[PDB]
């Protein structure tokens, strides 16, 4: 039979998208900073909109003791652990799993959740006062005092 | 920039001492009547939309202040309040009395804030009609539920 | 002074308030708007304390400790109830309206705004409202804006217009819709705008050239290093990631630059990161081009050594101490020649004569600020020493600080001192061939070529001393107001004068000696500085050697059949056909370089030399002071092939296996011992820091933060197996974060500053005895040189009046902060913020030519014929021609020389 | 694919090295107790634990008693890399000394992981060349270079788009 | 008055008798968040003041731990005598239920102490560790020889300037210890390892190999008649660990010493941090944190009486404990203030089914153990140890509770809300041999069980975390929503939370014994020292003492009757 595993069970680590499609990761290295052990690595890039995404990421999962800190660090969920325990190799190198390795075509466990929509610092899609509890920018020459 | 003053106080003689014995002062001596007619939060949430966009910017507690309690006092007036508000009210005047600001501006600003809090408190607490909340629900989180 | 804070006594010094008083004691107080370096105003509240009458009171009262003198038998109480509520209620009034953007913000890690959140205990949000958002500006290619991030703290407007002297950033508006920034979108103008990354105490202004390739504090690898754009020695915390230089920190020397960059120095390494540098040794061998490794290449290079029969090397003020001494161990004391131009070699001699021999003591950087009345001769302080300029700046607002002194208003209450000392100044009297950014606050500018610049010198010296020489033909217009700079400089207590190298005139460095030492024998506190051109200037003129004239003499007769070149470009100091015959006539060139010049395609070898990222060494300031750099990061961790030592190293080696066939990869201790036995005036370099063998308490000291991350992952690409730590055996720091950088620890060399509860630049604090001082166990660097017991004499050499002659053109040398420093100009940031190569005329020789503004002239210097458009320059004198020093094709060398053919093209 | 150093007979040796392993679990730490023959009769030593200094020559000397052909399989990351414990008393991976067939991330892995990596191992052993005899032939092993579980896997690991949340049992 | 304020504990009676006996300038009172009365003492009256603590009215009986502390990178030591070195020794009195700690203090050129074997004999390993972590020499001890690193070790790990993190490897040096080792019973000498009278021709010396560890044998025929074991081939430097990581960060490795405790191995820890961090959990934090440590102690009696003779019980523990942390065998799920998330919504599904299952499954045990006649004369009788021996050696736990001493800490020195819940600790007669023992571990898992049925019944709605601002990290709703808990979560995570400059101490009732954290806080976000004391290392300790002139067997059976694990023995 297939192997029961329960939704919180601490697998196979994936970066996930948000709703809108895009990655979720903000290349913030809080998870990278948050590994008791030092087995992420990763890159910030800045597209031509302002968004900040990893330029690459990569987890050497020959080191990962699959403790979760990395996803209870993450402040965008995107770094996740998932109910997933199959990932023996033949040579150690290959452990090691680039972005392209990594990144799901969905939210996985946390399924609407949009750091950028909360985030102050505009994108595309989202300009200054379009975030969650945010007012428009009053502009400092306007009339009303 | 005075403390609002009730009929009994109406019988004081307008010196400076005895004014300030009673819970205000005399400043300007020009006063100002306020009919039964007038909601208490109404007036008080004017007042203190002109001393929070009268501000210059300076220091901290009037510039960031002075607007949080101008929008309690608009979510009191609409009947949005919340729990808390009221409280917060009271130690936004508390923390902006003299000396904990860099001018007098912010002291005469929740002085009729005060005693209109302390007098008329019926229709502060009248405002206050949705339950507090600022956090929405995350759908993978369960949230930490405080008592 | 006495003060009890929370029942225990300590003593303090009651001119301070008690916000530094209590910070220089180890205790934690809140704080944003105040800085040790501008003063206290007031703005946030956040530094609140409870002050008690007596012993016997307990109600008391909440004052601001930055606003509160430290008076003696003073009560206060930092962690009473009320005043952590208090404290805590402001970082709650911040938070109300600050964006939810510490992931994606370049300060998150190294933000004093997080640090005092969390320090304070606020961490519960019940503010629902919505936030104030603000638009963005474009501040240049250095700075970015973003607005939201603000508290308002006033701390960038009090830096950058009050301190530094800046016009075009201010704050506008009103309430709670204040914005700081400029008033329309464009390149922050001053000297010394990246400062605001670090006075911001939160991501407002941040370095947008390390945000293009951002990495968090804690996985920087830090080194502390020293400037290497120009002369000044400005103490600097390089950080680098994944193997390439990230970022330039500020690092705090009490004695140099205490807290402060120029922009040059912070966003001028650039160069380090280039893709076109030298990874590996290389041999030409007919036109294909042979890699080796280090061996191999030492080899080779000694056998072909070994059957020249003189061998030359040409040094550079780029390099340090060390391997130009290995360069001259290699070649011979006789053979060794500094890299510079004759004249420009006998202008630093003699900027080191006066300096060592005057008898007149010149000042740090930070003793510069404590002088009355300043004299600047010939020197544009602003684009060839920008830190001496800001000190000046500080130096003039004296004359304020003293008037409100006089009034019993308190050192730190800078509001009253700017209001009592309205726009009355010290006296400032700088000279140029045009107009400087010093204007602004000069007591009088007078732009005339070098040689009046020289005669008002003397003329100056002639008026305070009689015995000093005269000047004969001043006009009456221009002798009053010599009187008025007499008048000035005879009523200051501490005089000050300077001047410098790069004006290209030996007689304004004697009319500055002279003018220096007849203020010294009326009895005033004189003194005097001279600012050289580059980081290593001072340490080349006291080593000494032949100029760069005489080893292309000896290259061009056939006396020397093999040329090694030492970080030199050879450009800057003589003409490119001269020096490409030279080397082209050479049968053998090696050159030891880290840049990609254009010498290279000569060259039979190149060996791929070290930056100062990747090295270590001793430079000598502009002072005389020798500081030790520090290597930040291994070159070949990422890259196994890369073979990338030090200039030193590859010179000894290279010694070593021409004398005994035998490489010998040598340590850094041991250079520095045979320089000190050889050497005796360069002898001081021994105690600039410790040798490798120092540790605190047996560890050595930390290149990187306890929390360094990815120490399995980083490599993992390459190879999953972690490779071996990089062992530093020439210095006291090791490549990790197995080491020290307590701020208690017994030390003055402090790679990057951090402690519990301060991540931000505010961590200063605890590494300092006083908080705006010195560092707590001495400042690093040392001075090579003490004041003389007796002077020099009378310099008599009075130059003759400048005299338009037809057919020559006066080349005026204009210097720019971005452009004129090799290294730096070739950092790709740089270019965008580089000014157009503009000619600069008189209207009346434009006229003269019939050339409007923006035509192009075309002008032939040593047979080469280059054209440029046209700026007219109002300020220039008839006769002179004004060229922009150190750009693409303009030597500094071209300082002070004529001009031939100026024409239309 | 590529080897790094009369068909069907061979082909028969392999099945039957694949279908007949017999392992060694040698238990050094906390992977062998999630997981729960002498070593002249085992063809598969199964490492999982820490690897300590002290007792890295028990795990040479033990690999060294084991008779060609012989497999080796590494549990958690531990036995990979040293896992959690780079510090001074713990080698940093078994792979250090002795060579590693089949590597199992995990702290610990699971024992169906064991079973994955069995199977992994018995094709690894059924795509390989080993000479015969020690008189005729050439006497070299043939490893073939498998292509890497995560470039196999790729396609539906990265087509994931849901999962449960964690809220639930 | 919270359970985590400073205290000095002058009030403390032994205070005032040491005050009496030997003056009030003779040592110096630190006050702590250790719950213990510290008293620095000088170094000649070391002995004086063991011995007059032994020889008290209620007299201190345990030596419960002694190890050393390199203080010369420690700049907030205020109140404290000039060291460079410090030896602690935390002794308990039983019979008072009090502790104390006492603290010499050494300069680093002077780095010896006097003996306290002579007063307790765990002392013996306690000074070994101590001498090869910090090189702190014991004068007059018989073997002062390295018990966690090999005799050819440079060096002492624990002082701040050995580097933690793994030297590059070495073949030669793997083939030199493989060498030594294939000389090694060529070679023996019998006075390395503390024996005597090394071969009267009938004294044979054997190596032999719950984990793997080897202990030298000397044997009369079949008798033993000396015996040492060699320990520290599963020393994976926990402590140097404790120094490298930040408080959050350090929660797994508090997870890997002693593998079958989880959770149980993770509360003392976490304890230990919010009584440094000032930090009072609310009840529902409790009733998870005792739910999980019962639901390990369970899984863990279970596997200890099947090993000493089984499957499926520690299945369905596994499945819960992974149900509600995600992993079954090191959660790593208590957190500084709280737990990493809530409990799953179905909890209460799966804890019903599992206690509604259990009773029968202790029935069965009581049979196949209790009524086992080959069993009860098997286990019966061998290696079989009083009161005063496991007083002198440090035995907790079953052994000690065996020894008719009724010492829990769950009830003696309540933590973690324990003192809420109705529960019995059993105690047996006189004597502590293999079946009195099984029979308190029996006992213990049937009191376990009601402890998880009142769990069941009375579950406390509320947060899972503290409402502190040091609650590392903070709740992920209002750290996804709100910008100061953002904040306070980024530095949180990454620098690490700021612990204030103290020491803080927390014992609690493990699996096998008594388990304890001492924790040293220099003011910063990662630990300045970490002390582990773990009981395997007293039961180890105790081997050679129990089965002098017993037979080989006898030792396998032993070693299968007391409760240990070898990652607990070597942290
Ligand atoms: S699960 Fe733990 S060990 Fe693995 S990458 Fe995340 S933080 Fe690191
Ligand atoms: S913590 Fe999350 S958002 Fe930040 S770098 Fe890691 S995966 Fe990306
Ligand atoms: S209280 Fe006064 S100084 Fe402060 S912001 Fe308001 S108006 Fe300005
Ligand atoms: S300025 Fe500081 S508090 Fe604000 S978003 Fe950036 S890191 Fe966070
Ligand atoms: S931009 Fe920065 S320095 Fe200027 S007021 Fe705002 S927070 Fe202060
Ligand atoms: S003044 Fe000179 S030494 Fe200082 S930062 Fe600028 S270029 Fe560097
Ligand atoms: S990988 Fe984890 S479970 Fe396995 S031996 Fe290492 S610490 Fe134990
Ligand atoms: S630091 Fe004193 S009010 Fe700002
Ligand atoms: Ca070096």
């Amino acid at each position: 039979e297939p192997v029961y595993l329960p939704p919180r069970y601490r697998g196979r680590i994936v970066l996930t998208r948000d709703p809108d499609g895009e990655e979720r990761c903000v290349a913030c290295n809080l998870c990278a900073v948050a590994c008791p052990v030092g087995c992420i690595s990763l890159q910030k890039a800045e597209t031509k909109d302002g968004r900040w995404y990893p330029e690459f990421f990569r987890i050497n999962f020959s080191r990962c003791i699959f403790c979760g800190l990395c996803e209870e660090a993450c402040p965008t969920t995107a770094i996740q652990l998932t109910p997933d325990f199959e990932m023996g190799e033949y040579k150690r190198q290959d452990l090691v799993y680039e972005k392209e390795d990594l990144l799901i075509s969905g939210p996985g466990k946390y399924p609407e959740y949009n750091f950028y929509r909360m985030a102050g610092m505009a994108i595309d899609g989202k300009d200054k006062g379009e975030a969650e509890n945010e007012a428009k920018p009053i502009d400092v020459k306007s009339l009303l005092p | 920039g005075t403390d609002f003053l009730t009929e009994a106080h109406l019988d004081l003689p307008m010196e400076f001492e005895s004014i300030g014995k009673a819970g205000s002062r005399l400043g300007t001596a020009l006063a100002m009547a306020v009919d039964h007619e007038i909601n208490m939060v109404s007036l008080v949430r004017n007042l203190e939309e002109f001393f929070a966009r009268e501000s210059c910017g300076w220091c901290t507690p009037c510039r960031d202040g002075l607007p949080w309690s101008v929008k309690i006092l608009r979510a009191l007036e609409r009947g949005e309040g919340q729990p808390g508000d009221i409280e917060t009210l009271e130690q936004l005047c508390r923390f902006l009395g003299p000396g904990k600001t860099f001018c007098a501006h912010a002291p005469g600003a929740v002085e009729p804030l005060q005693s209109a809090i302390k007098y008329f408190r019926e229709e502060f607490e009248a405002g206050i009609k949705q339950p507090f909340s600022n956090t929405h629900l995350i759908n993978g989180i369960q949230p930490n539920l405080l008592k | 002074a006495t003060i009890h804070v929370d029942g225990k006594e300590y003593e303090v010094n009651g001119a301070d308030n008690l916000l530094e008083a209590c910070l220089s004691l180890g205790l934690d107080i809140p704080y944003f708007c105040w800085h040790p370096a501008l003063g206290s105003v007031g703005a946030c509240r956040q530094c609140a304390v409870k002050q008690y009458q007596n012993a016997e009171d307990t109600r008391g009262r909440l004052v601001m400790s930055c606003m509160t003198p430290a008076s003696d038998g003073t009560f206060i109480s930092i962690d009473d109830e009320e005043a952590k509520q208090f404290r805590e209620s402001v970082v709650e009034w911040l938070m109300t309206n600050h964006p939810h953007d510490c992931p994606v913000c370049e300060e998150g890690g190294n933000c004093h705004l997080q640090d005092m959140t969390v320090m304070t205990g606020h961490s519960f949000r019940r503010y629902r409202f919505t936030k104030r958002t603000h638009r963005n500006q474009d501040l240049g290619p250095f700075i970015s804006h973003e607005m939201n991030r603000c508290i308002a703290c006033y701390r960038c407007v009090r830096y950058y217009k009050d301190y530094a002297g800046g016009t075009d950033l201010g704050v506008y508006g009103a309430h709670d819709n204040v914005y700081f920034g400029r008033p329309e979108d464009g390149t922050l103008e001053s000297e010394f705008s990246g400062n605001l990354v670090e006075i911001c105490p939160t991501g407002v202004f941040t370095d947008k050239t390390h945000s293009e390739r951002y990495n968090r504090k804690w996985d920087m690898q830090f080194a502390p290093s020293i400037c290497q754009q120009c002369s000044i020695g400005c103490n600097i915390s390089p950080g680098e990631r994944y193997g390439e230089l990230r970022r330039i920190e500020n690092r705090y020397n009490g004695t140099v630059n205490h807290y402060f960059l120029c922009d040059r120095g912070r966003f001028g390494y650039g160069y380090v990161n280039l893709k076109d540098r030298p990874r590996q040794p290389v041999q030409r061998r007919g036109d294909d081009f042979i890699t080796l490794n280090a061996e191999q290449a030492m080899q080779g290079a000694a056998d072909i050594l070994r059957q020249s029969k003189k061998v030359i090397g040409i040094g550079s003020p780029r390099a340090s101490v060390e391997s130009n001494f290995a360069l001259r161990e290699l070649v011979g004391e006789e053979n060794f020649y500094t890299g510079i131009a004759h004249g420009e070699q006998e202008r630093l001699q003699l900027a080191l004569k006066v300096l060592r021999e005057g008898g007149i003591y010149t000042p740090a950087l930070r003793e510069i600020e404590s002088y009355d009345a300043v004299l600047v001769l010939g020197e544009d302080v602003t684009q060839t020493g920008a830190r001496v300029a800001l000190a000046v700046r500080q130096a003039v607002k004296g004359k304020a600080r003293e008037m409100a002194a006089a009034q019993k208003v308190a050192d730190w209450q800078i509001a009253a001192i700017l209001n009592i000392g309205q726009r009355a100044k010290h006296p400032l009297f700088v000279t140029n061939v045009d107009d400087t950014r010093l204007d602004d606050i000069a007591a009088w500018t007078y732009r005339a070529p070098v040689e009046d610049q020289a005669r008002l010198g003397f003329a100056i010296a002639h008026a305070l001393d009689n015995s000093a020489p005269a000047v004969d033909g001043i006009e009456p217009e221009l002798q009053s107001k010599i009187d008025v700079i007499v008048q000035a400089l005879a009523g200051a207590k501490k005089p000050l004068i300077i001047s410098g190298t790069n004006a290209g005139s030996l007689e304004v460095i004697q009319a500055a000696a002279n003018v220096a030492k007849a203020l010294k024998g009326r009895g005033a506190d004189v003194g005097i500085t001279m600012i050289a051109r580059s980081v290593n200037s001072m340490g080349l003129g006291i080593m000494g050697g032949g100029s760069l004239e005489e080893a292309l003499t000896e290259l061009e007769t056939g006396r020397a059949d093999a040329v090694v070149v030492l970080e030199n470009d050879l450009h800057r100091h003589a003409s490119a056909t001269r020096v490409n015959a030279a080397l082209a006539k050479a049968p053998l060139v090696m050159v030891v370089d880290h840049q990609r010049t254009a010498i290279m395609e000569n060259a039979h070898l190149v060996l791929s030399a070290a930056s100062f990222a990747e090295s270590d060494g001793t430079v000598i300031n502009n002072e005389g002071r020798a500081q030790r750099f520090f290597q930040v990061y291994d070159p070949a961790y990422y890259d196994s092939k890369t073979v990338m030592l030090e200039s030193w190293r590859w010179l000894h080696s290279l010694h070593s296996t021409l004398l005994s066939r035998e490489v010998d990869w040598t340590q850094l201790d041991h250079v520095i011992d045979a320089v000190v036995a050889k050497i005796p005036e360069l002898a001081g370099i021994k105690d600039a820091a410790p040798d490798a063998t120092f540790r605190i308490r047996g560890q050595k000291l930390a290149r990187e933060p306890h929390r360094y991350s990815g120490r399995t992952a980083m490599r993992a690409n390459i190879s999953v197996h972690e490779p071996r730590q990089p062992q530093d055996i020439d210095t006291m720091f090791t490549f990790s974060m197995e080491g020290n950088n307590q701020p208690t620890a017994h030390r003055s060399q402090v790679p990057f500053a951090w402690a519990p509860g301060w991540n931000s630049p505010q961590a200063w604090n605890k590494f300092q005895d006083e908080v705006g001082g010195k560092l707590r166990f001495g400042d690093p660097g040392v001075r090579l040189f003490e004041t003389s017991e007796n002077g020099l004499d009378y310099f008599t050499s009075v130059p003759a009046r400048f005299q338009p002659q037809d057919g020559k053109w006066r080349i005026a040398p204009y210097y720019h902060l971005f452009g004129s420093d090799e290294l730096s100009q070739r950092a790709p940031v740089f270019q965008s913020r580089m000014p157009q190569p503009y000619i600069k005329l008189n209207p009346a020789d434009a006229a003269k030519l019939g050339v409007n503004a923006g035509t192009r002239v075309s002008f032939s210097y040593d047979g080469n014929t280059v054209t440029l458009p046209v700026e007219i320059a109002e300020g220039l004198t008839a006769g002179q021609v004004g060229l922009p020093m150190g750009m693409s094709g303009i030597a500094p060398v071209l300082a002070g020389a004529h001009l031939e053919d100026l024409k239309e093209a | 694919m590529d080897y790094t150093l009369m068909g069907k007979l061979n082909d028969m040796v392999n099945w039957g090295r694949k279908n007949s392993i017999w392992p060694y679990n040698f238990g050094l730490s906390c992977c062998y107790v999630e997981m729960v023959a002498s070593p002249r009769q085992a063809d598969l030593m199964v490492v999982a634990g820490t690897c300590f200094t002290k007792m890295a020559p028990v795990i040479q000397r033990l690999y060294d008693q084991m008779l060609e052909p012989k497999w080796v399989i590494s549990m958690g990351a531990c036995a990979n890399s040293g896992g959690m414990y780079d510090i001074y008393s713990v080698v940093q991976g078994v792979d250090k000394f002795i060579p590693v067939d089949v590597y199992i991330p995990g702290c610990p892995p699971r024992p169906e992981a064991y079973m994955q990596a069995l199977m992994l191992l018995q094709e690894s052993i059924g795509k390989e060349r080993r000479p015969l005899s020690w008189v005729v032939g050439d006497q070299g092993v043939y490893r073939a270079n498998m292509q890497s579980e995560r470039e196999r896997k790729r396609g539906e690991r990265i087509a994931v788009t849901n999962l449960r949340t964690p809220d639930e049992i | 008055e919270p359970a985590w304020q400073t205290r000095d504990h002058l009030d403390d009676p032994v205070i005032g008798e040491l005050r009496n006996r030997f003056g009030p300038d003779a040592f110096t009172v630190q006050a702590t968040r250790t719950g213990v009365p510290v008293v620095w003492i000088k170094r000649e009256q070391l002995l004086e003041v063991g011995d007059f603590l032994k020889k008290l009215p209620k007299p201190y009986v345990m030596l419960f731990d002694l190890h050393g502390m390199d203080e010369r990178l420690r700049t907030h030591r205020e109140g404290l005598p000039a060291a460079d070195f410090s030896v602690f020794y935390h002794l308990i009195s039983i019979d008072r239920n009090r502790d104390i700690m006492l603290k010499v203090a050494l300069a680093e050129n002077d780095l010896h102490v006097p003996t306290f074997t002579k007063l307790f004999p765990n002392a013996n390993w306690y000074e070994r560790e101590t001498w090869d972590l910090f090189g702190i020499t014991f004068d007059g001890h018989p073997n002062l020889r390295r018990i966690m690193m090999p005799q050819t070790w440079k060096g002492h790990p624990l002082r701040k300037d050995y580097p933690a993190r793994a030297t590059e490897f070495s073949p030669f040096e793997l083939t030199k210890a493989k060498q030594d080792l294939e000389m090694e019973a060529l070679t023996f000498k019998p006075e390395e390892w503390g024996m005597k009278r090394g071969t009267n021709e009938d004294f044979m010396f054997l190596n032999l190999g719950h984990g793997a560890f080897r202990i030298v044998l000397q044997l009369d025929g079949e008798e033993i008649v000396d015996c040492v074991p060699d320990i520290g081939y599963h020393h994976r430097g926990a402590e140097k660990m404790g120094e490298r990581q930040s408080w959050h960060s350090y929660i797994p490795y508090t997870d890997r010493i002693e593998y079958l405790g989880g959770c149980v191995n993770e509360m003392p820890y976490v304890l230990a941090v919010e009584k440094l961090a000032g930090i009072t959990v609310p009840d529902r934090v409790n009733v998870i944190r005792v739910m999980l440590s019962e639901l390990f102690r369970i899984n863990s009696h279970l596997l200890y009486i099947s090993t000493f003779i089984a499957f499926t019980d520690r299945q369905k523990i596994y499945d819960l404990v992974e149900a509600i942390t995600g992993f079954r065998m090191h959660p790593a799920w208590f957190r500084i203030g709280g737990v990493a998330h809530d409990l799953p919504r179905g909890w209460d599904r799966l804890l019903r089914e599992f206690l509604d299952w259990m009773p029968k499954r202790l029935a069965s045990y009581e049979k196949a153990a209790l009524q086992n006649t080959i069993l009860k004369g098997r286990s019966q009788g061998v290696a079989a140890y009083g009161a005063k021996e496991a007083l002198e050696w440090g035995t907790t736990g079953a052994g000690l509770r065996a020894t008719g001493i009724d010492f829990d800490v769950r009830k003696a020195r309540p933590y973690s809300g324990y003192e809420n819940f109705d529960f019995e600790i059993p105690v047996g007669g006189g004597v502590s041999d293999c079946y009195t023992r099984v029979m308190l571990k029996v006992e213990e898992l049937r009191q376990s069980l009601r402890i998880l049925e009142q769990c069941l019944n009375n579950m406390p709605e509320g947060p899972f975390k503290a409402d502190h601002p040091l609650t590392t990290p903070p709740p992920k709703e209002r750290t996804l929503q709100h910008i100061e808990t953002l904040i306070t979560h980024f530095l949180q995570v990454s620098w690490g939370p700021v612990m204030p400059a103290n020491e803080s101490f927390q014992m609690i009732e493990a699996t096998k014994g008594i388990n304890s954290y001492y924790l040293t806080s220099d003011g910063s976000t990662m630990s300045y020292r970490t002390r582990i004391r773990t009981p395997s290392y007293a039961h180890l300790q105790q081997i050679p003492a129990a089965i002098r002139g017993s037979l080989v067997s006898d030792l396998i059976v032993y070693l299968g009757s007391i409760d240990f694990v070898m990652s607990d023995v070597d942290r």
